[PDB]
């Protein structure tokens, strides 16, 4: 006998106030139950449960299932009850690697650790909430009663504990071997390297020999997969990686079901197949929750389609990271919201790409929106690459500088440099600081009854122009900006305008290029037409001379 | 200190779970070389997946050092931490430490490692070291002695420390000694060359009590409300009486009496915005009168230490900062503003960072509490950017300005 090492025990416990699970067995065919005494007495044998007296009240329903073709009844037990009871775990699995942030490796080699799992000992005083009972032949005998000292498989705490007692186990191995990775999915573990098959193959042997010291035996895995590994939606080829084959369907008709998996595809594609575009098919989304109301497709969704189609007629593929190279985001404006960026090392060899949409809101400019982009890009490459990427963005140097020394929030972007890819995010309009001489002066109002929802909007000017225009089913907001937009119409090249509306000012002072009110859009056409508008605002009903004037104009 | 103090969170609470949020390479490697110490070292453990408990850790650099800092994001820990009166009712915050000459800031969180954290509280501390792209499990730690930043430090080692700090308190009766969370404060009336000594002479009576050798200096002595100030003009125009009418009509809101009629009076008529219009006596009058209304000081302002202190910031252009605090709108407790930020010429985000932290300062300092901060800048901007610049162990919460605020040409 040689000695081997305990696995450290994970202490574990019941969410406070809760007892264990007391849920009743079903009853069983004669047959079933044949099955699964078979099986719990080789799982008995194998050490992973024990048999217990009818002391322990708690117990947890256990079935019989079998395969097709496979030739056996199954085991399952339901944890169900049990896993909402137990406390929360540090579930250390969610996220996995993205493979543009992987480094080539020259070797890898998998090792089966479905064995090891059982090695893993239960907490010992939590083992009695495991408590299962096979009924017995004709119920005309006590059931026979068991209890796990493994972790169970369907049980809560399984997957992050097996987990970390691996981890725990392999970390003197990977801090003493720095030229080798090692990583861990589900029964398996991977292990590459870029040493000579020949060094390499003796890692291997040493981790066995590491393992051992457990009294884990760790054989490769059946039917050894040529490349490429097939993990988590991509395919990991020897020096690239792409997702697996994304295949849009043909059809006549589209459900509210068929769109969403077609958004599915398409976004999973776009980490890696550049200038995917998801939005004339997700407007066709917007609110449902019943998914067979086929909704034909507009003209601009068919085109959208057909524009990923083409990205997609051939595969793409993108290269592994190289730490001596630096990291390079490029972002292009593709229309309506939407954004899209491709970030490489190399020209023309990706290490993955990507999308952006614009947020929702009722007005927005294309600056805000690339800066949106580009901190959603430093996040994640700082997520994959532990480090923010040099930017090429299609803005001048010039336009950026106006737009945050003027703007009047904070903004940022990081280290970039101007790339000279149409279509160019520029700047539309902009206010002037004081107000224009020789130019003429607009004193604009609006005003609306709540209840009629009749109003007026016009202006009169230090020239003597004046116009008020009937409005119906109006707000005081909209016969606000109403107004502004008369005075723009009716003005030359250079205006100064004179508001009251604090309502107006907030809009114009964000500086939007593109609205959800026609209103809005109409007034920033009118403004990029003009050479120089100067907006002032001032108080209402203070007796403000021009104000006082339009204001009773509009005001019945 | 073998006893630890019983500590517990909130009734019907349970320990933070925060998501650690992504760090550069940099700081990782940073975070792995200061905790390989503080682990041999017995500060921290490493802890089991039956934890499952978080709280974010980045890496800073203090003001002027180079040597990487661990700072943990204890914000949430601490509001779920049961509120504390460790040894009194409360500490009386001392109204005399805003007065003196000059206030020296000492970084003292070293001494809190010297106490055990109570066992059971323990796992409320877990924290993450992040891997890149998710290529190891992040390591796992807890603290096993009080933690910096932490709400229960100050106070579960506040008998040791008036204890270290008694003897020289004893014969410095003029020296205000303030502390909050990782801070001491230590002020005094004095020219700088005895505060400099004293400063060094407390630093070393505390070496001898079991330091860092950092400091920070300030001079509460200009801290207040800044008037509301008027344009002194010989000819204005439309525009300039439009702006003026709009400023009196904005403070009319904080000051009884402000009038604007004669003011108003002089835009009779449909003018042109340039164009020049003489004053009435009548509209100088009321100028003059609204001047003097302005010179005093707000009617009924005063701190409620039971509601919160809000701090809003307007960026002003060309490295100037406005800001406010106050607890009621239009009851300012304090305004000032800041010029030509230190090492940020061409980044507005550093700048609104080291304006969150002065602010802060001067919050400690007169309130001995954080401000919430309403911030002008978009949320995804700030929270990708700011622990890049942030040298102050301590957080304040804060909240992101979307709609650009009139009132922003009133502070100009
Ligand atoms: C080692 C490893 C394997 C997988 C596979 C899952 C499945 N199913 C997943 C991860 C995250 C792994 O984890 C790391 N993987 C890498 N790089 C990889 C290594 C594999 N290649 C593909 C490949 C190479 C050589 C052969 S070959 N010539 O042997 O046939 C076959 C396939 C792409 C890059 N780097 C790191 C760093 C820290 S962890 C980790
Ligand atoms: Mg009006």
């Amino acid at each position: 006998m040689v000695p081997i090492s305990p696995i450290e025990t994970v202490p574990v416990k019941l969410k406070p106030g809760m007892d264990g699970p007391k849920v009743k067995q079903w009853p069983l065919t004669e047959e079933k139950i044949k099955a699964l005494v078979e099986i719990c007495t080789e799982m008995e044998k194998e050490g992973k449960i024990s048999k217990i007296g009818p002391e322990n009240p708690y117990n947890t329903p256990v079935f019989a299932i079998k395969k097709k073709d496979s030739t056996k009844w199954r085991k399952l037990v339901d944890f169900r009850e049990l896993n909402k009871r137990t406390q929360d775990f540090w579930e250390v699995q969610l996220g996995i690697p993205h493979p543009a942030g992987l480094k080539k490796k020259k070797s890898v080699t998998v090792l089966d650790v479905g064995d090891a799992y059982f090695s893993v000992p239960l907490d010992e005083d939590f083992r009695k909430y495991t408590a299962f009972t096979i009924p017995s032949i004709n119920n005309e005998t006590p059931g026979i009663r068991y209890q796990y000292n493994v972790l169970p498989q369907g049980w809560k705490g399984s997957p992050a504990i097996f987990q970390s007692s691996m981890t725990k186990i392999l970390e003197p191995f990977a801090a003493q071997n720095p030229d080798i990775v090692i990583y861990q999915y589900m029964d398996d573990l991977y292990v590459g390297s870029d040493l000579e098959i020949g060094q390499h193959r003796t890692k291997i042997e040493e981790l066995r020999q590491h393992l051992l010291r457990w009294g884990l035996t760790t054989p490769d895995k059946k039917h050894q997969k040529e490349p490429p590994f097939l993990w988590m939606g991509y395919e990991l080829h020897p020096d690239k990686w792409t997702v697996q084959p994304i295949v849009l369907p043909e059809k006549d008709s589209w459900t509210v079901n068929d769109i969403q998996k077609l958004v599915g595809k398409l976004n999973w594609a776009s980490q890696i197949y550049p200038g995917i575009k998801v939005r004339q098919l997700s407007k066709l989304l917007r609110g449902t929750k019943a998914l067979t109301e086929v909704i034909p497709l507009t003209e601009e969704a068919e085109l959208e389609l057909a524009e990923n189609r083409e990205i997609l007629k051939e595969p793409v593929h993108g290269v592994y990271y190289d730490p001596s190279k630096d990291l390079i985001a490029e972002i292009q404006k593709q229309g309506q919201g939407q954004w899209t960026y491709q970030i490489y090392q190399e020209p023309f060899k990706n290490l993955k790409t990507g999308k952006y949409a614009r947020m929702r809101g009722a007005h927005t400019n294309d600056v805000k929106q690339l800066t949106e982009a580009v901190q959603k890009i430093t996040t994640e490459s700082i997520v994959i690459w532990g480090k923010t990427p040099k930017f090429k963005l299609p803005i001048q140097k010039e336009t950026w500088e106006t737009w945050w020394t003027e703007y009047w929030q904070a903004t940022w972007i990081p280290e970039w440099e101007f790339v000279n890819t149409p279509p160019l995010v520029k700047l539309w309009y902009q206010l002037e600081k004081e107000p224009i001489v020789g130019a003429e002066t607009f004193y604009v109002d609006g005003a609306a009854n709540r209840e009629t929802k009749l109003g007026k909007a016009g202006y009169v000017t230090n020239k003597g122009r004046q116009k008020v225009v009937p409005l119906t089913n109006t707000t005081n907001q909209k016969t606000e900006l109403q107004a502004i937009y008369l005075a723009l119409q009716d003005s030359g090249l250079e205006v100064n305008i004179v508001t009251d509306s604090q309502y107006a000012l907030g809009i114009i002072q964000a500086q939007p290029d593109k609205s959800e009110s026609e209103l809005v859009n109409q007034i920033i056409e009118q403004l990029i037409k003009k050479e120089k508008v100067y907006l002032a605002w001032v108080p209402a009903h203070k007796g403000i001379g021009g104000n006082e004037q339009v204001d009773k104009l509009v005001s019945a | 200190p073998i006893e630890t103090v019983p500590v517990k969170l909130k009734p019907g609470m349970d320990g933070p779970k925060v998501k650690q949020w992504p760090l550069t390479e940099e700081k990782i490697k940073a975070l792995v070389e200061i905790c390989t110490e503080m682990e041999k070292e017995g500060k921290i453990s490493k802890i089991g997946p039956e934890n499952p408990y978080n709280t974010p850790v980045f890496a800073i650099k203090k003001k002027d050092s180079t040597k990487w800092r661990k700072l943990v994001d204890f914000r949430e820990l601490n509001k779920r931490t049961q509120d504390f009166w460790e040894v009194q009712l409360g500490i009386p915050h001392p109204a005399g430490l805003k007065k003196k000459k000059s206030v020296t800031v000492l970084d003292v969180g070293d001494a809190y490692f010297s106490v055990p954290l109570d066992e059971d509280f323990r796992k409320y501390t877990a924290f993450t070291i992040p891997s890149i792209n998710n290529e190891t499990p992040g390591i796992r730690y807890q603290y096993n002695v009080l933690p910096q930043g932490w709400k229960g430090s100050p106070a579960i080692f506040q008998s040791s420390m008036t204890k270290i700090l008694e003897p020289f308190k004893k014969q410095n009766p003029d020296i205000v000694i303030y502390q909050y969370m990782d801070d001491l404060y230590v002020g005094s009336d004095l020219e700088i060359g005895q505060h400099r000594t004293k400063i060094e002479e407390l630093r070393q009576h505390l070496l001898r009590w079991g330091f860092l050798w950092m400091g920070y200096e300030l001079h509460p002595d200009k801290w207040t409300v800044q008037p509301i100030v008027l344009p002194e003009k010989d000819s204005w125009t439309v525009n300039d009486i439009q702006k003026l009418v709009g400023k009196l009509n904005w403070a009319s809101q904080i000051y009884p009496g402000i009038k604007v009629r004669q003011l108003s009076k002089l835009l009779r008529g449909t003018k042109a915005l340039t164009e020049v219009i003489p004053l009435t006596e009548e509209a100088e009058l009321e100028l003059a009168e609204n001047r003097e209304i302005l010179k005093e000081p707000v009617h009924g302002v005063y701190y409620d230490p039971s509601k919160d202190l809000i701090a809003e910031i307007q960026k002003q252009g060309q490295g100037q900062w406005t800001y406010q605090i106050y607890q009621e709108p239009f009851k300012n407790l304090k305004t000032g503003k800041y010029a030509r930020m230190r090492g940020a010429h061409t980044n507005d985000v550093k700048q609104l960072t080291e304006a969150v932290q002065k602010i802060t300062t001067e919050s400690i300092v007169i309130w001995g509490k954080t401000p919430k901060f309403k911030l002008p800048i978009q949320k995804e901007t700030w929270e990708t950017w700011w622990t890049e610049y942030w040298q102050a162990t301590w957080i304040p919460e804060w909240e992101f300005v979307n709609t650009p605020p009139l009132v922003k040409l009133w502070y100009q």
